C-alpha cells in the first residue's frame, strides 16, 4: 500500500456519510453534504457552498517522526522499503448546532466499531483527537457557528526500488602467513558459493 | 433665514456650571438643568466611516448608532475643561443627542453667520447617582 492523501480524504469522506450522515443536510441526490476542502474541477471550475449543515475534510500535512526508514526487505527480486507516516486531518462543521454535531462525531470515532470501518476504507489507524472550539465568524449580516476538529492518522507506505539487485554468488580468496607481510603466502584458500 | 429655521427642537442646557468631585472622588454633574426652545436644520452627516442609523451586530445583541449635522444661529457649547462647563443636549425623535463638535463661522458675514455642530446619539445605559 502506498500513502496518498488524495485517497485518505476520499476514504474519510465515504466513511463519514455513514457515520454521521443522519445529522447533516442532503443535496438534490439525497446524499449527505460532505465534501473536500477547496472544491474545484477542470483546473478552473469552483464548487458552490452546499446547504448547511455540512462537513469539510482537509489534509494539513504529513511527517515522519518515527525515524526515516522502518523496514528494508526483498519481496520478489525487486527491493522494497517501508516508511511510517503521520497525517493530521481537519474536519469542520458549518451551520447551526455545529458543536452539538462535532461532540457526537467525537463520541463515535472512539468506539471499537467505526475505527474498523476507517481502517477498512483508508487502511489507517486513528492515533489522537484534539479538542473542539466553538467559533463564530461574522461573514455578512449574520454570524456562522463552526466547530473544527483535528484527527491524526498513522499509515505505513511501501515503495519498489526498480534499480536494486541481489547477490546470488560470492567469490572469496584468502591467505595464511606465519609473519605479517610474508610475501609468498604459506597457503591460499579459494572458494566459490552459488545460491543454487 | 427660512431654510436655517426649518426644524424646531428642544435643548437641555445645564445652566449652572458648579459640577465638582465628591469627598469620595465620584463625579457630580451640575445640578440646575434648564430646557429651552431652539430652531435650526438637521441633516445626515456623510463623511468617511460615519454611521447614520447603522445597525451593529454584536455577541450581546443589536445596537443602533446615529449622528447628524446641525446648522443654527444659536450658540450651543460642548464640554470644556478649561472653562469648566459641560456640553448641551438636543432632543431629536425623543432621544438625546450630545454635542461633540463645533465649528465657529460667526462674525464672518452679515446675513450668513451661523454655527455647525456634530451631534451623536447617546448610548443606552442604566442610571446611577452619587450626589453628596
Amino acid at each position: 500500500m502506498q500513502l496518498e492523501t488524495a485517497e485518505l480524504e476520499k476514504g474519510l469522506v465515504r466513511t463519514l456519510v455513514d457515520v454521521i450522515g443522519h445529522r447533516l443536510a442532503r443535496d438534490k441526490n439525497n446524499r449527505p453534504n460532505v465534501i473536500r476542502a477547496y472544491p474545484s474541477d477542470n483546473s478552473n471550475d469552483k464548487g458552490l457552498k452546499p446547504d448547511q449543515p455540512f462537513i469539510t475534510v482537509y489534509c494539513q500535512d504529513a511527517a515522519t517522526p518515527y525515524g526515516w526508514v522502518l523496514d528494508k526487505f526483498v519481496e520478489d527480486d525487486v527491493v522494497c522499503y517501508r516508511i511510517a507516516f503521520q497525517i493530521p486531518v481537519l474536519i469542520t462543521v458549518n451551520g447551526k448546532g455545529a458543536h452539538s454535531i462535532m461532540l457526537e462525531l467525537k463520541q463515535r470515532l472512539e468506539m471499537s466499531s467505526v475505527r474498523d470501518l476507517i481502517l477498512e476504507e483508508t487502511g489507517a489507524t486513528v492515533l489522537d483527537t484534539g479538542a473542539i472550539p466553538n467559533d463564530y465568524t461574522y461573514l455578512n449580516t449574520d454570524f456562522e457557528n463552526s466547530a473544527p476538529l483535528v484527527v491524526t492518522l498513522v499509515k505505513n507506505s511501501v515503495l519498489k526500488d526498480e534499480r536494486g539487485s541481489i547477490i546470488e554468488r560470492v567469490i572469496v580468496d584468502g591467505e595464511l602467513v606465519y609473519e605479517e607481510g610474508q610475501e609468498p603466502p604459506e597457503y591460499t584458500i579459494h572458494l566459490d558459493v552459488d545460491s543454487k | 433665514m427660512r431654510l436655517l429655521n426649518r426644524h424646531s427642537f428642544v435643548v437641555k442646557r445645564k445652566v449652572s456650571e458648579d459640577g465638582y468631585y465628591n469627598d469620595d472622588g465620584d463625579w457630580v454633574a451640575s445640578q440646575d438643568i434648564v430646557e429651552v426652545n431652539c430652531k435650526g436644520n438637521i441633516q445626515p452627516y456623510i463623511k468617511g466611516s460615519v454611521k447614520n442609523g447603522t445597525q451593529i451586530a454584536l455577541p450581546e445583541g443589536i445596537r443602533l448608532t446615529d449622528t447628524r449635522i446641525l446648522y443654527t444661529t444659536y450658540k450651543l457649547r460642548t464640554s470644556d475643561d478649561v472653562e469648566w462647563n459641560e456640553s448641551d443636549i438636543v432632543m431629536i425623535d425623543g432621544h438625546e443627542y450630545e454635542v461633540f463638535m463645533t465649528m465657529d463661522w460667526s462674525q464672518q458675514l452679515a446675513h450668513t453667520s451661523h454655527y455647525e455642530y456634530i451631534i451623536i446619539r447617546r448610548d443606552k445605559m442604566n442610571a446611577v447617582r452619587n450626589s453628596r
